[PDB]
Parts: structure tokens; sequence; C-alpha cells
């Protein structure tokens, strides 16, 4: 077999990522998927497209759905761009070159957030995992991990080398030590989650779930133990869903402010920060106006913190898109006008000026400057269709049909339409013909580029299928009013020929290349055979436990392929109606199947987002095809053979081309190692008058220590006795040593008590006679302070004892 | 007397004598802690 | 309930700071507070520590003294469990201690539960008094080492 790679893809201008912009109104760089694409704002036209490699399909290619981009930060300064994905991986690249510097993997889980320190030396990046993990592009390693966090981070600002403060799905604001790597302060930013979060000098402003907005002051070196955080108050947003994202802009000349806050919803809420001096003027007059209302001074000291908010923010004007508002961001900042741009959750690319003129803006609605749109569709496509010549492709979606050229991937066409389900073209490839949900059918010309044709009452349902004979000049259409009808093509317009009434809703129909049948699939679960002739019933197919979606008959029209929701692929014998192979394709409905022309080999396309290639004589799998991110709707095959096109629920078109030591023996290595210090220190001293023990962090004695505790004590009397006498002058310095540290010696003193007795025990006689007047001294040190710690234990426990015998005693006379 | 099962219902408290609240628990002492009594039940 | 658990919050984050500063006296009355045992073992345990180098120091003995009768029963309780095992008894006895030297023993009889707690504690720590005694007793090896070295 010869193997299936992707060629090409395209359909995708905005993914599920935000985009950032930079100036030149510039160019904005996008994800497509697991790609990036930069635009060209002004012309409308990809500038260039990132892609790491590895197409899917090839042999080395991974077995699994590419990670998709989910965040994107670039440093203007130094042109380099890092990409967060899905599965928690972090790519630095460099613009000009258009290659992969470094590849970071440390997070679990998709990247939400990324951001370069202002020197471009040090990457921040969050995750769904709910970590903050620090890295370093020169040193190509992670600093340090940020771990407070219970949720995924949702935002966070660090414009200094000390602080961080950081949000999260959690409802938390979270102020890190960077120094430190500790959380210092923690606040519950709101009740549920908290989604935004922008931060101007002392100014910091956070959104959660609701239309509240809280305002903090953010007083660092506060150092109070507390309130570097204080909340101010609390604003409410005309939008009732979450704000996802807020931004500042500071116009140079003017020194004057906007935010914006992103909504989940198709709009975005832009306000201004009123200066000072309008501040006091507004807080002068308002309390002259409470005042002549004749409050007291007290209740309008209380209302002017009520309306805390008022004074310093202003509701500027609210940018409305037709589609929901996947991502924002500022553009230019000017005394004549505000700039933002925005990408949609349905494939565009939006400009918005806001033209204003001191407080207010001059125009009601903001101007839509320039759109991204002509290489993409809206809507999911439903149905695809390649004409004769496997020149053009047809792509048809709820709203419109584009018409592509597979060699340039560029639309040549787009026609408005209904809600399409199903488009072939017609012979010569000039024509296209819709089955859309309403019953209508529409007819276009490509060269004349408009809707010559539309049969509003075809069916009285959604045309689900339509097939064509082979001459082009017979259509068959079933619908979900259960009839099938026939239709001729005349000189070019449509009329009905002939009406068939079944008994279920149709699904598929297809005609055999031989024009000889015609297959109906029901929602019965069977899929009935004619005799496309004589329109004779011949065979009802039964075996598929849910409905089939689609039918493919074989070239030689010997062979009939049925897919169903219940995720069998079934090949039957068009003889006599018995199924050959019955397989447990895709773990999903199984959508479309076809036929390699001139060959029983087959594709096969499912929700499950694979493409799979099989084998129509042996009945297995040649390739999985991993690219999608969603589901796989449409199927399309060339007629040679050569390629094969797949659409799917991620907007994308992607056409397929044919190509040890033992106790005791650990004990006396550390006696060695940890005394050999402890003397040339001691012999350091008295002339005044290593890399293990550093990369451990910790003294001669605790290193000793350590060792003593992990012996068990089972093993211990026996590591003891293997010791030479050598190395018991060295316990006995060490233990000495251990003496001078109160610390260490009341925190393990029953340990050393044992060891120490029992070593004494085992080799006295050797001990007594050495006539050493160094040991005998340590000896006498050794015993003075062992008993003054053994007595202070005691002296304690006794006291107790005596005392506790005392409170019985008194509540038993009390109460006897 | 000898050291039972935790007489609150937020706290682990083992034979050794040592108390846990849940509240204190880092996440990866939670895991290993439900893990281990994963173990006790499985032979018990 | 949104202002307990405000609360809640700022204790939680305010006892990791004491901690890791070594504000023994602050951690202590937080960690009773909220009722977290290990972190109120840490904290009796590195303070006994610096007070190796009156029973633990000026400040954390008077926040002993002021404990409520709440507050005893939950901490005696505590010392009757870490004094189980020997090899955490060291931190219950000064802590039982504490308790003696700075609270009328009068009134730490009426409190009801405490004579049990009180049962509880006395078998165990002449256990521990057994034992550290045979320590001492042990310990005069080296004054026969001494004596013999001497000849």
């Amino acid at each position: 077999y010869q193997r299936f790679e992707q060629a090409a893809a395209f359909g995708v201008i905005a993914s599920n990522a935000n985009c950032v912009w930079i100036p030149a109104p510039g160019q904005l760089i996008t994800s497509a998927l697991e790609d990036v694409n930069i635009w060209d704002i002004k012309t409308g036209d990809l500038v260039s497209k990132l892609s790491d490699g590895l197409p899917p399909g090839a042999s080395d290619a991974r077995g699994a759905k590419p990670a998709e981009c989910t965040y994107l930060e670039a440093h203007k300064d130094t042109d380099l761009l890092a990409v967060g994905y899905a599965d928690g991986v972090i790519k630095v690249w460099d613009l000009m070159s258009k290659t992969v510097l470094l590849n970071f993997n440390g997070h679990k889980a998709a990247i939400t957030l990324l951001q370069f320190d202002g020197t471009g030396t040090r990457l921040i990046s969050g995750s769904k995992d709910s970590n903050i993990i620090v890295w370093d592009l020169v040193g190509e390693v992670g600093l340090y991990k940020l771990r407070s966090h219970k949720d995924s981070i949702t935002g966070f600002w660090c414009q200094g080398e000390d602080w961080l403060i950081s949000t999260s799905k959690d409802g938390m604001i979270k102020l890190w030590d960077l120094k430190t790597h500790q959380c210092i302060e923690t606040h519950i930013a709101h009740t549920g989650e908290c989604w935004g979060l922008a931060v101007k000098d002392d100014l910091l402003i956070t959104t959660g779930t609701d239309s509240q907005v809280k305002i903090w002051k953010l007083d660092i070196e506060n150092d109070k133990m507390g309130g570097k955080l204080t909340e101010m108050g609390i604003f409410e947003k005309q939008s009732k869903q979450r704000g996802l994202k807020i931004e500042f802009i500071t116009n140079s000349s003017d020194k004057t402010s906007f935010f914006y806050i992103q909504n989940a919803d198709k709009t975005i809420e832009t306000f201004r920060i009123r200066k000072e001096e309008e501040i006091a003027r507004g807080l002068k007059k308002r309390e002259k106006r409470l005042k002549e209302k004749g409050l007291t001074e007290e209740e309008i000291a209380k209302s002017i913190k009520e309306s805390y908010s008022s004074f310093i923010l202003h509701p500027f004007q609210t940018i409305r898109s037709l589609y929901k508002i996947k991502s924002a961001s500022w553009t230019t900042v000017s005394s004549s006008k505000l700039e933002l741009v925005l990408t949609t959750s349905s494939n565009t690319i939006e400009y918005y000026s806001i033209p204003y003129e001191k407080r207010d803006p001059t125009s009601p609605a903001p101007l839509k400057t320039h759109t991204i749109e002509l290489q993409g569709q809206r809507t999911d496509v439903r149905s695809i269709d390649i004409s004769d010549d496997n020149k053009l492709l047809a792509t048809a979606s709820n709203g419109s049909l584009k018409i592509w050229n597979i060699k340039t991937h560029k639309c040549i066409r787009t026609f408005e339409c209904g809600y399409a389900l199903t488009c072939k073209f017609l012979p010569g490839g000039l024509l296209v013909i819709l089955g859309t949900r309403n019953g209508e059918l529409q007819l276009f010309d490509l060269a004349s580029s408009s809707l010559l044709d539309t049969i509003e009452d075809a069916h009285d349902a959604a045309i689900w299928s339509l097939d064509l004979t082979s001459d082009g000049k017979r259509l068959v259409t079933g619908s979900a009013d259960k009839t099938v009808k026939f239709w001729d093509f005349k000189v070019l317009k449509l009329h009905h020929d002939t009406t068939l009434e079944l008994t279920d809703d149709i699904l598929c129909v297809r005609v055999s290349p031989d024009d000889r049948y015609l297959a109906i699939s029901l929602l019965d679960n069977t899929v009935k055979v004619f005799f496309l002739d004589s329109m004779k019933f011949y065979l009802s197919l039964y075996g598929h436990k849910l409905p089939v979606l689609s039918i493919d008959i074989s070239f030689d029209s010997k062979m009939i392929i049925t897919s169903s929701a219940d995720k069998n692929i079934k090949i039957w014998g068009l003889d006599f109606g018995d199924c050959h192979k019955s397989l447990f394709a895709h773990q999903d409905s199984i959508m479309n199947v076809k036929f390699l022309p001139q060959s029983h080999n087959f594709f096969s396309c499912s929700k499950d987002a694979v493409v799979k290639y099989w084998d129509g004589e042996k009945f297995e799998c040649i390739q999985k095809l991993y690219a999608h991110q969603s589901e796989v709707w449409a199927l399309a095959v060339a007629t040679d053979g050569g390629f094969v096109v797949s659409s799917s629920h991620d907007h994308s078109i992607r056409i397929w081309e044919e190509t040890s030591l033992k106790a005791g023996e650990r004990l006396m290595e550390a006696l060695d190692l940890g005394i050999a210090e402890i003397e040339g220190l001691e012999a350091y001293n008295r002339d005044m008058k290593n890399a293990v023990l550093i990369a451990v962090n910790k003294t001669p004695e605790q290193y000793i220590m350590d060792t003593l505790l992990r012996i068990r004590m089972s093993q211990l009397e026996d590591a003891l006795m293997v010791m030479p006498f050598s190395y018991v002058l060295k316990f006995l310095k060490f233990i000495d040593t251990v003496m001078q540290n109160k610390t260490l010696l009341h925190s393990h003193l029953p340990l050393i008590c044992k060891n120490l007795f029992f070593i004494i025990k085992f080799n006295h006689k050797e001990l007594v006679s050495q006539k050493n007047e160094e040991l005998k001294l340590q000896i006498n040190r050794v015993k003075t302070e062992l008993r003054s710690a053994l007595k202070s234990t005691e002296d304690d426990l006794g006291f107790n004892v005596q005392g506790l015998k005392f409170v019985k005693q008194q509540w038993n006379l009390r109460h006897n | 007397y000898n050291v039972g099962k935790a007489e609150k219902d937020g706290e682990i408290r083992l034979k050794n004598g040592v108390a846990m609240s849940k509240e204190e628990l880092t996440r990866e002492d939670k895991n290993r802690l439900r893990r281990a009594l994963k173990r006790k039940r499985s032979k018990a | 309930e949104q202002e307990k658990a405000k609360l809640q919050v700022e204790q939680e984050q305010s006892l990791q700071n004491y901690m890791s500063k070594g504000d023994w006296t602050n951690a202590f009355l937080l960690a009773m507070t909220l009722d977290h045992p290990m972190r109120l073992f840490n904290v009796l345990k590195r303070a006994l520590g610096e007070s190796r180098s009156v029973i633990f120091n000026e400040e954390l003995d008077q926040a002993i003294s002021i404990l409520n009768d709440e507050q005893l029963i939950l901490l005696m309780k505590r010392c009757r469990d870490w004094n189980t095992n020997a090899k955490t008894h060291t931190i219950a006895q000064r802590t039982i201690r504490c308790i003696l030297m700075h609270h009328n023993i009068a009134k730490l009889s009426e409190i009801p539960g405490m004579v049990k707690i009180v049962d509880a504690i006395i078998p165990y720590t002449q256990r521990h008094f057994t034992r550290v005694d045979n320590l001492v007793e042990q310990s005069y090896i080296l004054d026969y080492a001494l004596v013999e070295m001497d000849k």
C-alpha cells in the first residue's frame, strides 16, 4: 500500500487562542490550530505560517491528534514568539528565521498565559494545571515553580523581579515573593471563579463570573503582614457574562488611560480612568449636591465610599460584534481615535476604531475598519465535493458556499445559500447543486457567479442527501419528509420527474457507478436497494443497530459499504445482500465512507476526529490519519484517487495526498567524610589563632547523624560491630562534636545513647588500654552533658507524673 | 488508653499518635494517604 | 458565610508566613484556632529546639497561659496522643509542664473531661520515666571507662 500524508491544511483564520498584534494597522499573529498565522490586516492576506514539521500521516508522525496552539506571546524588542500548546508545551519561535529555538515541557495541561519579562530573558507561563513556572531562556531551564493555586491560572501580573500577583479559577488573588518563591498574601477575589486581572500603578481590577467588577489598591511597600492588597470598591458592568480579559492602555501625550473588559458574549466594554483633577472636581460637586439634599456629613462620607468606583471609572463605549468574541487586543491609542482588534469564535478577524474627543466618544457606535473573512467560513462545512477535473473544491456550510482552488488553497468564489446539507458538482465542474435544510434546491454557476435556480418546495423537510447519475442528467434527492424524488436537467432548469414514498426518514441516497442501483438509508436502521432503471425494490440490508449515515457502492457494483451511528462499517455483497464483514471501525458515529476509485480500498471519517484508510479485500486498517481536532463532518475522494479531502468542525480543510553498600559500611563512609572536615576546620582554627556536603547542604554533624537515622534498628547493632576500632575513635569524636549542638543532642538523645553505649560495651577492652589523654577529655566531656541532657528529660518526666496524680487525687476527693 | 480513629471527620489520626487535618495537607500528601488506605483495605 | 470564609483564608496564609519566619508565638495561636495538629506539633517542636540553645520562652509561655477551657482540652488531647509514642513524648511533657506552671490547678480539675485525659497521660509518662532513668544508669559505663583509663 502507498502512504497518505497531509499535503495542505487551510480554512482557519483564527482558532481558540489569543491574538498578538505587532505594529508596522500592522499585522496580527493568530493561531491556526497546530500552526500560527501572521495576517496583514490592511491587505487581508496571509503573510506567513509557522509549522513545526512532521506532517500527519508520515511514518515518523505521532499516533494522536497534534496539540493545538492555546496562547501566543511575542517580545517586540527581540522578535521572539512563544507559543503555548494544549498539551502543556512551550515553543519559542524565531520570527525572522521561522524556526523553533527552545522547547520547554514543564506543564501537564493546556497553557493559559505567557509573559516575557521586561528584559526578554525570562518567560513566565501559567497553565490549566494550576502552576506558574518561570523559565530561563538563556539557560534553557525552568528556574522555579509556584504551586499554591488549586485551579487553572486565569491571569497574572509581573512587571518587576520582586513580586507577582496571580489569579486563578478558584477565586483567589495571590501575591508572590519571587526571591523566596512563596505566596505572601491570599485574598478571595470573587465568590466563584476569578477570570480577569489588570494592574495599573496602585489600581488593580478583577472580574469574576457575574457582572461585578472589583477595584483593589496595590501598596507593595506596605509590609504590614497584610494589606498590600486592599479592596476599594465594586462597580457593575453592563454584560451579565464573565469578563475574560482586561487590558489597560495609556495615551502618552495626555496621560489619559482606558481599559476594556472582554466578555464571553459578543460585546467589549471600554472604560476611561478619570484624572485626579476630575475626581476632585466631581467629589466637590457631588458633596455639594448631597449637602443640598440634607444628608449628614457622616452619611455623605459613607455614600462617597459607596460610590467610590464612580469617581475613578467612566463607561466609555461598548464595541458590539456579530459573533462571539474569542480574543481582543489594544492596537493604537491617540488623542484622535482609539483602536481595537479582536478575533471571534466564528473564524474571522475584526478591526475596530473608536474616534473620541475629551471624555466621550464622537460616534454612537465604533467603526469596523477592516476584516479578514474570505479565506474561511463562519460555520462548519457539512458537505464538500471535488470537480471531475480535480481542480476545484466546493465547501457548503450554513450561510455560504465557497469554492476553492486545490493548488493555491485560495477561495475563488463565495455564494450566499441556506443551511446547506449536501452539495455536488455537475459534470464539467461549472455548476453546483445544494440541498438546504429548509427543503430548497439551489443551483449556482461558477462563471456567472450567481444563483441560477431555486426550488423552494422541492421537499417538505430537510434534503438530507442528493445524488446524480453518471450521465449527470438525473438527480435523486431524499428528504426527511420520507420521499425520494427524481429530477431532470433540461436546457438549465430542474423539472420534477417522479416521487417514491418511503416509510421513514431518508438519510442517504447513493446511485451506483453503473447507474443500475439506488441505495437509500432510512431512519429505521435499514438500507433499501432498488433497481434504478425500473425502480423495482431489490433488497433491504439489515444489521445496523443505529441508522446508516453513509453509503458507497464500488466501481464494479459488487460491494456496498454502509456506516452507521453505531460505530460499525459493514461490507455487503450486492449479489444477495449478505454481509461479508462488519468492522468496528471508529470510536464514534462514522459520518462518511468512500471507495477509492478503481479499487476496493475505502476511507472513513468519524466524530472521533480520525480518518482511517482501510483494505477492501483484507478488511484491515492501513493507516490512521490524526490531524483534526474535532468532528470530521465531510470527506471527498478525487476521481483519480490521488488525494482525499476532509473538512472538520475545527474549520480546517485538510488535503491528504498519496505518497550496594550495607549498613555500617555506609556509616564508615559518612564517618570518614564528616570527621575529615571537622578535623580540617579544627586544625584550621588552631593555626589561625566538601562537594558532597555542599550539594546536600548539611553540616558534617547532621550528615553523619542522618546516616544513623536511616539505619534500621534491627541492623544497627550489627552495623556497629563490623566497624574497626579506628572508626570507633572517629565515632566518639562525632558524638563529642554533636554535644556542642544542644538542638541536635535533644532531638536524637535516645539514639545517641544506644549507639554510644553499645560501642563502649563492645570494645571496652581496647578503649581502656589506650593511653590517649585527648581521648580521656572527650569521654569526660561526653559524659557530663549526656547526663545533664538525660537528667533534664527525666526531671521533666518525674515532675509531671507527680503533678498529674495530684490533679487526679483532688478530683477524686471533690467527687467521692 | 490506645490511640484510635480521628474523632473529627476532617482529620486523619494514625495509631502512631499523629493527627493530620485534611485542610493542612498538600495535594501530593493527600494522594499518597489515599493510596496508603487503599492498600490497607485491599488485603483486609 | 462569606466573612468567615474570607477570614479563614487570611488565617491559613498568615500561619504559613509565621512558620517560615519562625514567629512561633504567633504560629501557635493560629494553629490552635485553625486546629492544624501537625503545624502545632512542628511549631512546638522547633520552638523547643530553640529553647535548648522558662519552659519554651517568655512569649510562647504567656500564650499557653491565656488559653481558655476549650483550647486546653484540645491541647491536652494532642499531648495525650503524642505521649503514647516514645519518639514524640518529649514535646508533650514540656507542653504539659507549661500548663501546670501557668494555670490554676484547681481550675484544671473542674473542666469536664480533663481528668479522663489526665488518666490516659499518667500510665505512659511512667513508662517514659522508667526508661530514660535506665539510660542514666547505662551512662555510668563512661565512669567505669574513665577509672580504668586512669589505672
